């Protein structure tokens, strides 16, 4: 029915109609929030990976300046706890809301 | 003229004399301060928003409103139906300012179907086939607008013509609603600042006020809060309320150029020197509260040095509580009592607060108040008031003057607030301890106490199973551990259902049918399973109760039965979002805390209900005198005798079903429930009350039990 | 009219006399109510000389359509005789209490004279079952309300408090780690809520008109509570008393509401609800609990989701109610020899549905299920609002929620608070009062949707998950599998029918049946549903009775003399008696009585009804009567 | 039910409830008056079905 | 590849002057051929043996009518809809995710 | 009617239908006085009930 | 409030009387059906099905 | 009236032991008061469970990766 | 905005502005992937996306769906009234406007934007029963609609499903070969949902 | 198995495969130690083939 019953006003200029309709959308900075959140996402992700790796032995390819210090437990449980700590820290520092 | 857009918070007081006070009452402290602000926020706009709220999305509504100038100079001029409207241009020929032909006018008068022709070609005519924004666009022009419908937004809506044309075309209440707009305008003034509920384009001279509290859920524009906040956030346009007090505005705390050390900043110095002989000798529904930041510290080290300590935020503690206790900022009071418990006033502050969080972040914490934590706090200092505003209390958590039940987990400090607080005054009637119902009362009623019986049944099980259950309950990570705990739960459920329910159901009048009852329970289920018509409020306190009851050792159980009972009740309780118990406490005790601040004495009242002597004598009672007996159901307090008498002529549409036994145990029941909001907000009620004869000497002998019905009537007393 | 032997009538006389001799004639009759059907209907062909002819009914492939075909007859033989144990022992044991064992002996001996299924056998069954008392029992409404709503379900494994997330203002979502029937229930309602969420079928102005119009009827209640609550909040409602129409009518209150902005009325939903009672013939009196128009409007999402669950899962199990006769072939097919059927029904679904276990789960699922959708989209005049989200202890905040969710927020609040009824019985003297209860209103067909949905859900989980994991008999597992509700189970409100797949030329061992039925009882006990099941190779559904594909009219449920009256006064005028006669006669046709004698009795009834009169409160009298030809036109031969 | 009966003026043989009983139950809310009234009302109602 | 979107139908840039129904779009072609095929089916021998020709004459008639309706949808799909998608892709909280 | 016609489109539809109907029924001279079911009479039915 | 059995009876009666299509349109529009669906419904009316 | 001077010493209810610091008193309550095997269920093992729970309490952490 | 709403800035000194509002594609790519990780990969994830986009589409569009001209062009066809079957009624009984203003059409369009996450399929019920013959008119009309609406869906298997839909009706007069064993020309067409069964 | 089910089943299996578990490590590196010591103290020595 849709593809067989489509119709519009007689003397329609698409450019004017679309422009008049799209005007309210691009009216504020709100269209740029995702950029900022993405940036924080990146920094949070890298730091988390770095922290988890440093507690491991030669994990990934990160520098290990603190390697002189002892770290006996390397179980996955410890890694999860570390990652949660970092995740909470960033959420607190930058006052994030979503997951 | 810098503008500050304001979105009201959760319990924003609206009927206040000045909208300004509900924002932050410190702004009213100094004449030098209050003279710098305008308010606007007119009522007509408020009503329009109330209506359109159900018909526009947040984005649309914001997009529509944002362009409106501060003082709305335009009006919406409703036109009557063409048959009616056409006559106007001939009733006054000069009123035909569009000069519509006389022939057309009387052709309309003749036609069975008067057309829109009279509207046609009239400039700026808005037909019903129009949209909200069409009005708003014209509003920016300032000129009045002519419309053909009442549902319009942005400008005050008034009749274009005298009411005679609109009559019949519209009805009484409709014809009434436009009257203020018919003579709408009022001036707006050019002070330094102007607050506004109307949104606007955020910019260099427009700011968003941040109060750090949840919005008014009922307020129609609260949905705009996220979009507004984020836009302000991304441009650093938020203003903490304290910034308003400074001579020059800046977003920030602890600025360099100002020490912020002045009497204006100190919210604890609440003062009321002025007067106007107004009927509100006091409005006991409006309550000033504060959000405070307090620093906690432990014992110093071996060399007199001390740790950095931690600072927490306490939310919405009533200010009069602190003032009456002579609490002052910048003073390091001792926190711990001789026995190590908290000093009473701190406990009161916690109990009546709404929430406690870390100062910086937004994480809520339940504070411990026992010997659990190492390096425990011993000193406390209040540092500053993050916010200080008046809040509306009338009927908020509880609804009926009859009674209300508050549910709290076992181990709460209810004893402190119900005993120490009234004892701290013990001079003005607050409540009667015979009317408050301890949650443990029914458990104590059984000849072997419910706890003893539960213990006696429980010991029949193997000790190891019990040991496993207790450990599982304490250990948070012990998910379920079905075997041990479930067995105990079955015994608990079986016993409670067996004995507690009938015993509870046997105390129905004691819970509700007294003067005014305040009751505690361990779970809403305790009442629902017994069908007791009393409102139940699921409260919570911002302190860890588990550790607290772990310190109470003098009990029937060795601190292990207690935690078991605690878990059982919590399991028994229905899953729902619980509210802060402080709000209920604020509703009950809050108004009383403002009594000492008053300047003039109180005046007592009551709503005694009559009792014909016939039924009393017929019931074997020996009574002197013919006049019908009367009984005081509930006493109230005011201070302006004039308006109080002026408000005493209302006839409450709630009958009383009085019942009294031969033992003089007297009970009352209101067939239509008496709601608190029906009480005029200038009144003041005791927390609890007990019904009693107004003149016990009238009776000479109690016959049998008696019941009767009568009306209710507020009256003075001497 | 039924033309029964005097011996059976003799037993009924002794039955009534024994009941009348003791105190509380009504109570005594009520206790030993089911004796007659158990003695006769539940145990007929438990012998050796079994045989006869039986219908051969086939259920067409698209079973959802409930289409059946008569396809011949089947010879009866011993291998097809009923398998369930007889009912003689329990009934006789009960009768010993009232020393009426002679009645049982007489009935049993007479029954043993019909070893083969034919007209005589069923005719005997019809007659004996027609012996139960046909009195409309009535008791004090105060006692009735106090005895029925004083019950709370007993849950054998409550949902632990740690199984919920942080609050969303009022509701709590269910943690993913939780399994079991509750998880099944949660997912089902959530899925339905999702489907409801995006649906341009609503917001169609015509459909909106249907819903609002559906709320108004000539009857109604709770108007006084409405006027008080709104007057309490400062709302000055209009009045139209001069227009002579009852205030308590749902129409009247609806007219008062028309102008007001809806959100202003939100405080009024937490108001008292009046109640009424309708007596019954063979059970406790029913309850009528009419909500006010506003409350009925708020509960809309609950109804809508329930409807979708019904219409799109098991096709509402006939709750479309298009013509009630669709259940007739169903039970006939269900009672045929090749099929084994089990009758089930919730003990008190109205009293067992509750917030602590059930409604909380549903509210959470619906609120979560509505998350998929525009957060700012008003529904039925209810705008979106801001609510605080506390799922994350580290990152709490507030976000908008759609109008549907706002409705749920209030609806959950109301359910948690429990319904607050106000009783004002007139038969008792000066004793009106109010008390709350968790009992669901369930005053009309609007409740059948919710209970039927939950009924179907729990049954489905039991069949597919709980039973296979728990039952022991390997043969039972083999037959229990390959079975699903859409082609093995139907229900309406509490009532339900379960039929087994055709055991290959055989019947399931009663041992396995006992194992199966036992496990079902325990399964219902888990979440506090007493299932009240039975197995007697008969069909009870919506008060219809079928035996071996033959319908049995339970005439006792339509007593010739009895009629319900729920008020101290009859409050009716003489001409109405005619319509009573017409309705009375039709029942005697619907139920198959001796058509010649029934007609004779009917005319006599008509003759008496044909005449009547009236007197002015002070003045004149009036009189009239009809010519007999009227009744011919009204439908009496 | 007998003891709770008066006599009718139209048909002297049959009776109805005492006006005294219903008055006292209504006005005085007397227990025994109320109990008698309630019993009479429901007993009559059961017969009316 | 970034800043590109795939599209099941052929597409064109936005028209310049006023729009009008057309008959050379892909969708219109698909419609016409489909109708033409079914008309051929209806006239096949299989139908003739069982279907009264009068009804057959009617059925081919109504199918013919559908093929001649001057619907606007096919033009909109080819020329205007892609623009709407391209704009809205920058507005939704979740960017498009295609394969 | 206000409760029934919350919006305006329905009211416009019914009014147009009623106006056209009576115009057709009289002009075409089918008959006059035909009580045709229409929404405008639904409130009337409610009031009578 | 309205009766379906009245509506279809009127529609069939109109169809038998051979009323012009706009008559059906007015009747359908009189019960809230929009013009497009009104035409759609009116077309379905036939003595065959 | 509200106190304005800290206690000179802190007191336990039954042991009559006076402590110069509340921390020392807290430990005494945390440890010495809590063996008391005298009831139907006051087993030593639950005392250990209670003792462990007491020591493990911390409700004012900003980060809490354990419970997150 | 596809160069619509063209705008420009003034030309003057702007000393101390700072607008940290941007990020690289890698950031966006990373965030998009992260977003896909924090969802339940069932329909619950896709539905809000499609719903939001569809609402936006319907919000701004010049196209208006109106079947009045189609029906007007259909009902004007003359036919005998003495026959027992009127195919016009059969057609108009189908194409029933459910009053939802054809949400399916906008739903299909929105699905394209997220075809890599969710696919739209033709409903199983909207198929001709495999037991019918081509002469069963309702079956024939159904097959016609499936053929017309085929391309609008994102399901890769839709063409085969369309082809088999007709093949079911012609299994009697016109047989063809089906590759995989266990499948026959009368198999329900909706089951052909595997690339290996073409 | 339609396509939707096919992916659904696939997602379940791969999820089962991906989740971490220490059980295999315990079997290969820790369980033998526990068995060895326990066998040395149980009253009934192990009986094996
Ligand atoms: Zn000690």
């Amino acid at each position: 029915v849709a593809m067989l019953c489509g119709q519009t006003e007689t003397n329609l200029i698409p450019s004017h109609h679309y422009g008049k309709a799209f005007a309210p959308l691009f009216a504020s900075n709100a269209m740029f929030t995702r950029n900022q959140r993405a940036v924080i996402t990146r920094e949070a992700f890298v730091c988390a990976r770095s922290a988890v790796a440093q507690c491991q032995d030669a994990g990934f390819l990160v520098p290990r300046p603190l390697d002189a210090l002892r770290q006996f437990d390397v179980t996955s449980a410890a890694a999860a706890e570390i990652m949660h700590a970092v995740n909470d820290a960033f959420k607190t520092a930058f006052d994030l809301d979503g997951a | 003229m810098i503008t500050i857009v304001v979105i009201p918070t959760a319990h924003f007081s609206w009927t206040d004399t000045n909208f300004l006070n509900s924002v932050d009452y410190r702004l009213t402290s100094q004449p030098k301060i209050r003279d710098r602000f305008a308010v606007y926020a007119p009522g007509w706009l408020r009503r329009q928003l109330d209506e359109f709220s159900a018909s526009l999305t947040a984005s649309e509504l914001l997009q529509a409103l944002q362009t409106i100038p501060i003082p709305v100079k335009a009006r919406c001029l409703l036109l009557p139906k063409p048959k009616r409207f056409a006559q106007w241009l001939l009733d006054v020929p000069s009123a035909n300012i569009w000069h519509i032909p006389v022939t057309t006018l009387r052709a309309t008068v003749a036609s069975k179907h008067p057309s829109s022709d009279v509207y046609n070609y009239i400039p700026d005519h808005v037909p019903p086939s129009a949209e909200f924004d069409t009005v708003t666009r014209r509003v920016a022009a300032g000129r009045d607008i002519y419309v053909r419908s009442t549902k319009v937004l942005g400008a005050p809506l008034c009749l274009a013509a005298p009411a005679k044309y609109y009559a019949g075309y519209l009805s009484t209440h409709q014809l009434d609603g436009v009257y203020p707009d018919n003579w709408a305008p009022d001036n707006f003034h050019k002070r330094e600042f102007c607050l506004t509920i109307l949104p606007s384009l955020l910019g260099p001279r427009t700011f968003l006020l941040d109060v750090d509290a949840d919005r008014d859920a009922s307020y129609p524009l609260s949905v705009l809060w996220p979009q507004l906040r984020v836009l302000a956030l991304k441009s650093r346009l938020l203003l903490p309320p304290v910034a308003l007090l400074r001579r020059v505005v800046d977003p920030g705390l602890k600025p360099t150029w100002s020490a912020d050390s002045d009497a204006a900043f100190r919210a604890l110095r609440l003062s009321r020197p002025s007067s106007a002989s107004k009927p509100t000798g006091f409005d006991f529904s409006a309550l000033p509260v504060v959000d405070i930041i307090c620093l906690f510290e432990s014992e110093p080290d071996d060399h007199g040095r001390v740790a950095p300590g931690t600072r927490l935020t306490i939310h919405s503690v009533p200010t009069d509580l602190l003032t009456s206790l002579s609490i002052q900022e910048g003073v390091r009071y001792p926190l711990r009592q001789e026995s190590g418990m908290f000093v009473p006033w701190v406990l009161l502050a916690l109990l009546m607060s709404d929430d406690v969080t870390i100062s910086g972040t937004r994480r809520s914490v339940k504070l411990e108040t026992a010997h659990a934590s190492a390096r425990p706090f011993v000193h406390i200092t209040v540092e500053r008031c993050a916010s200080a505003r008046v809040v509306d209390v009338r009927g908020s958590p509880a609804m009926y003057a009859n009674a209300v039940c508050l549910t709290l987990p076992k181990g709460s400090y209810k004893s402190t607030i119900i005993d120490t607080l009234p004892a701290m005054f013990s001079d003005l009637s607050i409540l009667e301890q015979a009317a408050v119902i301890d949650s443990d009362a029914l458990g104590d009623s059984l000849r072997p106490s419910f706890e003893t019986q539960f213990l006696e049944r429980l010991e029949n099980l193997d000790p190891k199973l019990l040991d496993r259950a207790v450990a599982s309950i304490l250990s948070p990570a012990s998910d379920t551990s079905d075997d041990a705990v479930t067995t105990v739960l079955d015994v608990f459920n079986a016993l409670y259902r067996e004995v507690m329910t009938p015993a509870q159901r046997s105390r129905l009048p004691l819970l509700t049918q007294q003067g005014r009852v305040l009751a505690f329970a361990h779970s809403d289920y305790e009442l629902l399973s017994a069908n007791i018509p009393i409102q139940v409020v699921r409260g919570s306190i911002p302190i860890d109760h588990v550790v607290n009851l772990l310190a109470r050792r003098n009990r029937v159980g060795g601190t292990a039965l207690q935690v078991l009972l605690d878990y059982c009740y919590r399991t028994q309780a229905s899953p729902l979002a619980p509210t802060p118990a402080g709000r209920l406490y604020k509703q009950l005790f809050g108004p009383w805390l403002m009594v000492p601040r008053l300047s003039d004495p109180l005046i007592k009242l009551r709503l005694v209900a009559s009792a014909p002597a016939k039924v009393l004598r017929a019931a074997g009672w020996t009574i002197d005198g013919d006049p019908p007996l009367e009984v005081s159901c509930l006493c109230a307090y005011v201070t302006d005798r004039a308006m109080a008498a002026a408000l005493i002529e209302r006839r409450l549409d709630s009958r009383a079903l009085v019942n009294v036994g031969g033992d003089q145990l007297m009970f009352v029941e209101y067939a239509p429930p008496l709601p608190l909001v029906s009480i005029p907000r200038t009144f003041l009620l005791p927390v609890t009350y007990v019904v009693h004869w107004v003149s016990p000497q009238r009776v000479l002998l109690n016959g049998g039990n008696v019941s009767f019905t009568s009306g209710l009537e507020w009256t003075f007393d001497d | 009219m039924t033309d029964m032997s005097p011996t059976l009538e003799l037993t009924g006389v002794l039955m009534y006399l024994r009941a009348a001799s003791s105190h509380s004639h009504a109570y005594t009759l009520l206790q030993m109510k089911s004796v007659f059907p158990a003695l006769s209907l539940r145990s007929m062909y438990r012998n050796k000389g079994f045989g006869g002819k039986a219908p051969a009914i086939e259920w067409t492939e698209p079973r959802s359509k409930y289409k059946f075909r008569w396809t011949g007859v089947t010879q009866l033989h011993d291998g097809l005789r009923p398998r369930s144990p007889s009912m003689d022992v329990p009934t006789l044991e009960v009768l010993t209490k009232y020393e009426l064992v002679d009645i049982g002996h007489i009935i049993i001996r007479e029954r043993n004279a019909h070893p083969r299924h034919n007209h005589d056998s069923v005719r005997f069954v019809r007659d004996v079952m027609a012996l139960t008392s046909g009195m409309y029992l009535v008791r004090q409404p105060t006692m009735s309300v106090l005895r029925e709503y004083s019950q709370v379900p007993d849950i054998k494994d409550p949902i632990p408090p740690s199984a919920w997330t942080g609050p969303i203002g009022n509701v709590r979502y269910l943690l993913p780690s939780v399994q079991g029937p509750a998880r099944h229930l949660y997912d089902t309602w959530r899925a339905a809520a999702r489907q409801i969420a995006q649906d341009p079928q609503w917001h169609d102005p015509l459909n909106q008109a249907i819903m609002r119009a559906q709320y108004v009827t000539a009857r109604g209640g709770s108007s006084a509570s409405l006027k008080f609550a709104l007057k309490v909040t400062g709302i000055v409602l209009p009045e139209y008393d001069d227009s002579k129409v009852k205030k308590s009518s749902k129409i009247y209150q609806a007219a008062q509401i028309a102008r007001i902005a809806f959100m202003l009325l939100i405080a009024a939903i937490h108001a008292e609800v009046t109640m009424g009672i309708r007596n019954q013939v063979q059970r406790r009196a029913r309850s009528i609990m009419p909500l006010n128009v506003i409350q009925q409007a708020i509960s809309a999402p609950h109804t809508l989701v329930a409807n979708y669950i019904n219409k799109h899962m098991n096709l509402s199990t006939t709750s479309g109610s298009v013509v009630t006769d669709k259940v007739i072939p169903l039970i006939l097919y269900a009672s045929t020899p090749p099929n084994t059927v089990v009758n089930v029904d919730i003990k008190a679904c109205d009293a067992s549905i509750t917030y602590n276990y059930f409604l909380s789960v549903i509210c959470g699922a619906m609120h979560e299920g509505f998350e998929v959708g525009n957060a700012d989209a008003a529904f039925m005049g209810v705008p979106s609002t801001i609510v605080s989200d506390r799922r994350s202890s580290v990152a709490p905040y507030s976000r908008p929620i759609s109008g549907l969710q706002t409705m749920v927020q209030h609806l959950a609040d109301l359910y948690a608070a429990g319904f607050r009824y106000s009783v004002s019985d007139a038969f008792s003297s000066g004793n009106k009062f109010s008390f709350p209860t968790s009992t669901f209103p369930s005053g009309s067909t609007a409740t059948s949707t919710e209970h039927t949905a939950n009924n179907s859900t729990m049954m489905e989980y039991f069949l597919n998950v709980h039973a296979p994991s728990h039952v022991k008999s390997a043969s039972l597992k083999r037959i229990l599998t390959d079975m699903t509700i859409q082609r093995n189970y139907v229900c309406q409100g509490d009532d339900g029918i379960l039929l087994l797949p055709h055991e290959a030329a055989s019947k399931i061992s009663a041992d396995d049946m006992n194992e199966l039925l036992t496990c079902l009882r325990d399964y219902g006990q888990l979440f506090g549903w007493n299932y009240d099941i039975d197995w007697s190779d008969t069909a009870e559904y919506l008060k219809l009775y079928a035996l071996m594909g033959c319908r049995i009219p339970n005439t006792s449920r339509h007593p010739p003399v009895g009629k319900e009256y729920a008020a101290p006064q009859t409050d009716e005028i003489w001409p109405s008696l005619i319509d009573i006669v017409i309705g009375h006669h039709l029942n005697g046709v619907t139920d198959v009585l001796n058509w010649r004698e029934w007609l004779r009795f009917s005319w006599a009834f008509a003759c008496y009804s044909s005449r009547g009169g009236y007197t002015n409160p002070k003045g004149q009298s009036f009189s009239a009567q009809y010519p007999w030809w009227t009744f011919v036109y009204l439908g009496i031969p | 039910i007998g003891p709770l009966l008066t006599s009718l003026h139209t048909i002297p043989d049959y009776g109805f409830l005492h006006p005294a009983i219903e008055n006292d139950a209504t006005t005085l809310r007397a227990e025994r008056a109320r109990c008698a009234s309630t019993f009479y009302k429901i007993a009559s109602s059961q017969a009316r079905q | 590849p970034p800043n590109r979107m795939v599209y099941p139908w052929p597409n064109q840039p936005l028209p310049r002057l006023t729009v009008a129904p057309t008959y050379d779009s892909a969708m219109s072609n698909w419609i016409s051929t489909t109708i033409a095929f079914f008309i051929r089916v209806v006239n096949s021998v299989n139908m003739t043996a069982t279907v009264n020709d009068l009804t057959r004459r009617t059925m081919t008639g109504v199918m013919t009518a559908m093929r001649q309706v001057k619907t606007m949808t096919p033009f909109y799909i080819q020329h205007m809809c892609p623009t709407e998608l391209s704009v809205l892709a920058s507005v939704t909280v979740t960017p498009p995710f295609q394969v | 009617t206000e409760y029934l016609f919350y919006d305006s489109a329905l009211k416009a539809r019914v009014m147009k239908g009623r106006y056209n109907w009576e115009r057709l029924s009289s002009s075409l001279s089918l008959n006059v006085g035909s009580r045709v079911p229409s929404l405008f009479d639904v409130p009337g039915k409610w009031v009578a009930a | 409030g309205l009766d379906v059995e009245a509506v279809d009876a009127t529609l069939l009666r109109l169809k038998i009387l051979g009323a012009p299509p706009e008559a059906f349109i007015a009747v359908l529009n009189g019960i809230g059906m929009s013009d497009s669906e009104a035409h759609q419904i009116a077309g379905r009316i036939s003595l065959a099905n | 009236v509200t106190p304005i001077v800290n206690p000179s010493s802190y007191v336990c209810n039954v042991c009559n032991a006076r402590f110069s610091t509340m921390s020392a008193l807290s430990e005494h309550l945390r440890s010495d008061h809590r063996d008391d095997a005298s009831t139907l269920l006051a087993t030593p093992m639950i005392n250990n469970a209670i003792r462990s729970f007491l020591t493990a309490w911390d409700g004012i952490r900003i980060l809490s990766p354990d419970v997150s | 905005a596809n160069n619509l709403l063209n705008s420009t800035i003034p030309i003057s000194l702007r000393p101390t502005i700072l607008c940290p509002w941007f990020a690289s594609s890698e950031d966006l790519r990373l965030q998009q992937v992260m977003h896909l990780v924090n969802i339940s990969s069932n329909t619950a994830a896709a539905l809000p996306l499609v719903e939001a986009l569809s609402t936006l589409l319907r919000s701004v569009t010049p196209l208006v769906l109106d079947p009045t001209v189609l029906t007007n062009a259909i009902t004007t066809i003359s036919e005998s009234t003495t026959q027992t079957i009127s195919p016009i009624s059969e057609i108009l009984r189908l194409l029933q406007p459910m009053g939802n203003d054809y949400a399916a059409f906008w739903k299909c369009i929105a699905s394209w934007a997220y075809n890599g996450l969710v696919t739209t399929v033709l409903s199983e019920d909207a198929f001709p029963d495999s037991s019918q013959s081509i002469t069963h008119l309702p079956s024939m009309w159904k097959c016609l609609f499936l053929t017309l609406a085929g391309p609008m869906t994102s399901d890769p298997h839709s063409p085969v499903k369309v082809f088999m839909a007709l093949a079911n009706l012609l299994a009697q007069p016109e047989p063809i070969a089906i590759g995989v064993p266990g499948m026959h020309q009368t198999t329900p067409a909706s089951q052909f949902s595997h690339p290996g069964v073409w």
